């Protein structure tokens, strides 16, 4: 598989819908 | 856009992911429901995509 070496941060993104159950 | 969203659907951090091709998600391996250890011979899907009953 398409496994990535990505280093994003820590803080937020997107938060498009709401809670999921 | 490429190599799905670069984030841990798990995390929402960053670190070795692996990208599924049912979904733009991406897998620290451990951070599955079930563990890879040894990233997939070719295709993969997540945990959910799986549920669908295709793999690969
Ligand atoms: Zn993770
Ligand atoms: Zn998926």
């Amino acid at each position: 598989a398409r496994t990535k070496q990505t280093a994003r941060k820590s803080t937020g993104g997107k938060a498009p819908r709401k809670q999921l159950c | 856009g490429s190599k799905n969203e670069d984030e841990c659907a798990v995390c929402r951090d960053g670190g070795e992911l692996i990208c599924c091709d049912g979904c733009p998600r991406a897998f620290h391996l451990a951070c599955l429901s079930p563990p890879l250890r040894e990233i997939p011979s070719g295709t993969w899907r997540c945990s959910s995509c799986l549920q669908a009953t295709v793999q690969e």
